[PDB]
RNA sequence: AGAACUGGCGAUGCGGGAUGAACCGAACGUAGAGUUAAGGUGCCGGAAUACACGCUCAUCAGACACCACAAAAGGUGUUAGUUCAUCUAGACAGCCGGACGGUGGCCAUGGAAGUCGGAAUCCGCUAAGGAGUGUGUAACAACUCACCGGCCGAAUGAACUA
RNA sequence: GCAGUCAAGCGUUCAUAGCGACAUUGCUUUUUGAUUCUUCGAUGUCGGCUCUUCCUAUCAUACCGAAGCAGAAUUCGGUAA
């Protein structure tokens, strides 16, 4: 697409480090980041979230980026999220129709931000989790669309400009 | 749509010709670098070329007066315009850059 | 209440203020009742001097006190009120920004009367020989009347120009006070004839008011002249 | 429910008295 | 308009402080501006709380003791003159000269003929519309403020009656003049038309 | 997150004919017509033939449902009050003193009188808004009857009636002494 | 019973299929295209027959539909979307004149820097004086 | 008020912040041209009435720090989000509607017997009909509800959080 | 000083007609303290008089709510300078 909205950076490594018959065992994060700046961020806050090295105890083998694999279409993304508000972070499991993974970042900051309050400081997520069109389960904008695929309904939904002609 | 809107924009001024018998009032000469597409001059003609007036650079007298031009007439049709003077411009700044 | 404990009402109105010289010499009333009842016949106002006081006794009315029935006294202020000279209707139009006159429309005769107008009115007290009138511009009423046909077309509530014939008595001055006085009445194409008809002659008390009615004064009051606090609020 | 109407209509703020009866 | 002489200004519908920052610019410009229609412009927001900041400044207006300003300023013309001297730099000689060139006049002030023109998108419907917490014009404002206006409206009510009537037979008499295109026409012409812009 | 929206249609009876221009429409029956102006934010209330009365919107959100459903209600007693009608039975009531009631609607303006209410010296009248008829079909002088074609003047001076009786500055269960709705409102007619 | 009502009205919905839609701001430019597939309100799939009209998915409401429209079905795809241009016609033509539209008529007007043009444009006006006086008759 | 560790003011201009010693940018010979910081782009007022979206309708609100206030309590059926349950096998608002029999159940006490206190809890037949939900009398003494059915049709309510 | 929340409790019975502790959050700047910023080449003290303008946390009047308002004196409270 033009530019970005977080094109998922899957960032691998290792964890390299000592003289001992240890080592760190093989990792990933695949993490909605922007690019190489973004990149390395993400996999030292994850590297603390889960795991806790260092930085230097965290190597990064390698990076693959992403663009749309599938149509630009139509999955409504299952998101698992955290937002943080007047305290610290909060468990949400948000499922809203979008557009693509591109869109996702965009529907859920715009979401975190104007709802549940957000700010700077955050970070992100845990996942987002494809879905069938019928499966979808909460539910007000996805629900006109998965009847739009259905169709007739499509038919529907046709609406928006409609005030405007006279014909 | 439109008409111009746009900022592009770079000009020269000529030279500033503050000119009486005591008759005639005040002209300013603008070269602007390339822009006005012959059509975007003459459909137009009023559009208002401002120049800040800034410190370049050392002292300049960094003011608040932010200057406005408007194009009377093009003389060279294609390229120069005649402009006039109005304000108070600062101290005897033709040479320096047009644009909005 | 920092002071007083023992706080009262403060002693002479802020509405009667300023406490100042009158424009001029007349009062000038700045609106009038409105047309409910018949025509022009019906000038809003009439003008007078006051000649002192005297007392009447009237059979009253108040049944409720005791002393109610027969003849008491009442306080009277007497003002001669000599017949009145409306001259002319003045048209003033209403539009946004205010009034502007269309017109006066002229009688024949304001000979000495014109004088009057003339002399603060103009100005000079038969100082330099003359001053002027111009004369009615070779029966020039259609100027007049064209004008006039302009005021029916809309709507100042139609207003005359009158003066007060001081000579009558009491005054050692002659000169004559012009007034603007308001016309009301009935149905505005009339409500013109009406004030039309009135014009072309004098018009007494009689025609204004009738007896025991309700009417509004506005004069000027006595003048000290400069005064401090004590005697003016 | 009843009585908390009652104190509030009494003396309370308009909008006070209504929401949490619902 | 939107030269070097015209310069006059449809009112009707109109956002009041949009109408200003334009209206304020062009007189910085140097232009002499005639803002017509009033009572017809329209400030967002219920009726209510913009009555609420009007009537504190009439509390304001009601003192200093002195005499002698300040002023609340009860009627549509008046309203948007107090805008303009918020807008313009009210300090300074220049932005004193730029006010001096304004008028507000209210229905129409003595013949003005020429059309009164809406600016670049200034009016209020679009500009309203998801919406309208409701919407006020001047003239609704200024009733509860009191009478220059009584007197203004009244004329626009006799402003837009003979102008309506005029405006009937002016678009008759147009239709008719112009039925010039109803096609005559092709005549080879057209095709030089089509072409003559075209190339 | 809502809304987008869409039609809904409600036939129009025979009895009843509606004509509409702009956003005011005329419903008209034999009890007589009724005319409102209906306009709201992206809504239409349209006729889809003399047939049915059907109502659309491009857009929804909260309160634009809200707003269809007061549209949906208005319009229902509009075609329902030219048709059958709306009437109000209203009872006068009072403990010591004679209530004097009459509607002078043939020789004046149109309004209800009510003298001697509480003793008052002074009678109290309020108007009538639009068409609706009063009758006081007196007996004692308890009933009242109020009918009219539009419902929203009907409950109006049905109210006013209610309203003017009232009495804020003593108890209300100690003066009985008024006028109350003793109906709402109503069934048709054969007649 | 002749004629029915009236109905305060009508008729332009068709965020789906066959409702041609004009642009906003955006690209390197402007354009024209088509609906081929909604998402939801907010996002729907946006292409064009050929050339550079590339399919965009963006959220559309800054982005106004034009008042026309072509007859197909929905969903559709590039062997579709090319077939349906062909049958339709004439909303090219539409495109041209004047409706949110007028591209070719503007690109007429655009192009005259010369010398013969510009005297083309004033024999317009001669031949337009001519037709005012044959209105004028004498 | 009185220490520590450090920068600034004092002794540091200029640009930003309405003004304003120590806040941000910035450390300044002169002069010019260019381009930037901080921070800003409806008007005053450079410079966007910018672009994608979402909430808000109180004039909230145009606010880093600041004589920038606003809390406990926070309602809340505002909006949103979450967690647990109920729904096309038909929930839900309202309106409508039904109840035989083992059998008025042991303890204790003046006295519990559906319903003062204190047990087990099976079953008939079976649309369905609990050893019972509240309203009672000294105690007994009805009537409703449970549980069950219909008219309607699509979501639903409770808890927390911002 | 005044207010808000909570409501133990009392009011025959009844939290809330009224009264209302413990606890607890506020607000104001008009008592008192605290300070040491300002003025020691000088700010006239308390109090009172009189003249003005104001404030709202309203004592009365207006309009209203509740009552343990039968009337009726009343009590509490809202709007309101």
């Amino acid at each position: 697409m033009g530019a970005f909205r977080f094109h998922q950076y899957q960032v691998v490594g290792r964890g390299l480090p000592t003289p001992t018959d240890e080592h760190p065992k093989i990792y990933r994060m695949k993490l909605w980041a922007t690019n190489e700046v973004r990149a390395k961020s993400k996999f030292w806050y994850f590297l603390r979230k889960l795991k806790k090295v260092k930085k230097s105890n965290g190597q990064i083998l390698a990076i693959n980026e992403i663009f749309e694999k599938n149509p630009t279409t139509i999955k409504n993304y299952g998101i698992w999220l955290r937002y943080q508000s007047r305290t610290g972070y909060h468990n949400m499991y948000k499922e809203y129709r979008d557009t693509t993974l591109n869109g996702a970042v965009e529907q859920m900051y715009t979401e975190m931000a104007s709802r549940h309050r957000v700010r700077f400081p955050c970070i992100q997520i845990i996942k987002t989790a494809t879905v069938h069109f019928k499966l979808c389960k909460r539910d007000n904008t996805k629900q006109f669309h998965k009847s739009d695929i259905k169709f007739p309904l499509v038919y529907r939904k046709v609406r928006p400009p409609t005030r405007k002609l006279k014909t | 749509m439109a008409e111009s809107h746009r900022l592009y924009v770079k000009g020269k001024h000529l030279s500033y010709q503050r000119s009486k018998r005591v008759n005639n009032p005040n002209v300013s000469l603008i070269k602007i670098e390339g822009v006005a597409t012959p059509q975007d001059a003459q459909f137009y003609l009023g559009k208002r070329i401002a120049y800040v007036y800034r410190a370049s650079k050392e002292v300049r007298g960094s003011k608040i007066r932010v200057m406005w031009g408007k194009v009377t007439r093009t003389h060279g049709n294609s390229g120069v315009v005649r402009a006039t003077f109005r304000n108070n411009l600062p101290a005897k700044t033709f040479g320096a850059s047009v644009r909005i | 209440m920092s002071h007083r404990k023992y706080e009262a009402p403060r002693h002479g109105h802020l509405g009667f203020l300023p406490r100042k010289r009158a424009a001029s010499i007349r009062a000038r009333v700045k609106a009038f009742p409105k047309d409910d009842r018949s025509k022009p016949v019906a000038l809003t106002s009439f003008l007078g001097y006051k000649a002192g006081m005297t007392t009447i006794v009237r059979d009253l009315d108040r049944p409720g006190s005791k002393f109610h029935k027969r003849e008491v006294v009442e306080a009277v202020t007497v003002v001669d009120t000599p017949p009145v000279v409306v001259v002319g209707v003045v048209g003033y139009v209403e539009t946004p920004r205010g009034l502007r006159s269309l017109t006066t429309v002229w009688a024949e005769h304001l000979s000495d009367e014109v004088k009057r107008r003339f002399y603060k009115n103009w100005y000079k007290s038969k100082k330099k020989a003359f001053t002027k009138y111009s004369a009615k511009y070779a029966q020039d009423g259609a100027g007049i009347e064209r004008e006039l046909a302009r005021i029916k077309k809309y709507a100042s509530v139609v207003r005359v120009l009158v003066h007060t014939q001081i000579r009558k008595t009491p005054l050692a001055q002659k000169k004559a006070h012009l007034a603007e006085i308001q016309l009301n009445g009935g149905s505005i194409s009339e409500k013109v004839d009406w004030a039309r008809e009135h014009f072309e002659k004098t018009v007494a008390v009689d025609s204004v008011f009738e007896q025991n009615e309700m009417i509004d004064a506005i004069a000027v009051t006595k003048g000290h002249g400069f005064e401090g606090v004590t005697h003016r609020w | 429910k009843f009585r908390r109407n009652h104190k509030h209509a009494l003396h309370g703020t308009a909008k006070a008295l209504a929401a949490a009866k619902k | 308009m939107s030269v070097e002489p015209v310069v006059v200004i449809d009112g009707k519908g109109h956002l009041v402080g949009r109408l200003a920052s334009v209206v304020a610019k062009q007189l910085l410009n140097g232009q002499k501006i005639v803002v017509v229609r009033a009572e017809e412009l329209n400030i967002s927001g219920e009726f209510f709380r913009n009555k609420l900041k009007y009537h504190d400044f009439l509390r304001k207006a009601t003192a200093f003791n002195k005499t002698r300003g300040p002023f609340h300023f009860r009627a549509p013309s008046r309203i948007f003159y107090k805008a303009l001297r918020g807008m313009v730099s009210h300090k300074t000689a220049r932005g004193k000269a730029a006010l001096e060139r304004l008028k507000v006049f209210e229905g129409i002030p003595p013949p003005y003929d020429k059309k009164k023109r809406v600016v670049v998108p200034q009016a209020l419907r679009v500009l309203r519309l998801k919406p309208g917490r409701k919407y006020t014009t001047l003239g609704k404002l200024s009733t509860s403020v009191g009478w220059k206006y009584e007197d203004v409206v009244a004329k626009l009510e006799a402003k837009r009656k003979v102008s309506s009537a005029e405006y009937y037979a002016k678009k008759r008499a147009f239709t008719k003049k112009v039925a010039s295109a109803n096609a005559t026409a092709a005549e080879s012409d057209v095709a030089k038309q089509l072409a003559a812009l075209g190339y | 997150m809502k809304y987008i929206q869409t039609e809904q249609q409600i036939e129009v009876p025979e009895g009843v004919t509606v004509s509409i221009k702009s956003r005011i429409v005329k419903v008209v029956g034999p009890r007589g017509t009724l005319t409102k102006n209906l306009k709201h934010i992206d809504v239409t209330f349209t006729k889809v033939n003399n047939q049915l009365i059907k109502v659309a919107v491009h857009n929804g959100g909260r309160k634009h449902v809200a707003a269809l459903r007061t549209v949906k209600s208005l319009v229902d007693n509009m075609i329902t009050g030219v048709t059958k009608g709306y009437k109000y039975k209203m009872r006068y009531v009072y403990a010591h003193f004679p209530i004097n009631v009459n509607i002078v609607e043939k020789d004046g303006a149109k309004f209800i009188e009510v003298r001697n209410f509480l003793g008052d010296k002074k009678i109290r009248n309020v108007p009538v808004r639009d068409g609706v008829t009063i009758e006081f079909s007196t007996n004692v002088k308890d009933e009242i009857v109020l009918s009219g074609n539009s419902v929203e003047d009907v409950s109006q001076n049905a109210a006013d009636l209610q309203q003017i009786c009232r009495v804020r500055n003593k108890d209300i269960r100690k003066f009985l002494d008024g006028i109350y709705v003793s109906h709402k409102g109503f069934i048709t007619e054969d007649l | 019973m002749s004629t029915d009502s009236i109905v305060k009205a009508s008729n332009w919905r068709l965020v789906e299929v066959g409702r041609v839609v004009l642009i906003k701001k955006g690209q390197s430019a402007g354009k024209l295209a088509a609906i081929v597939e909604i998402i939801d309100q907010k996002k729907v799939l946006i292409d064009g027959p050929k050339a550079g009209v590339p399919r965009q998915a963006i959220n559309l409401g800054q982005v106004v539909l034009t008042p026309l429209t072509f007859a197909l079905p929905r969903g559709a795809r590039t062997a579709t979307v090319s077939k349906k241009w062909a049958a339709a016609a004439v909303c090219e033509k539409w495109a041209a004149s004047s409706w949110a539209k007028k591209i070719a008529q503007r690109e007429r007007r655009a192009a005259l820097t010369d010398f013969e043009r510009f005297q083309v444009m004033v024999l317009r006006k001669q031949k337009r004086y001519t037709v005012k006086k044959a209105l004028a008759k004498a």
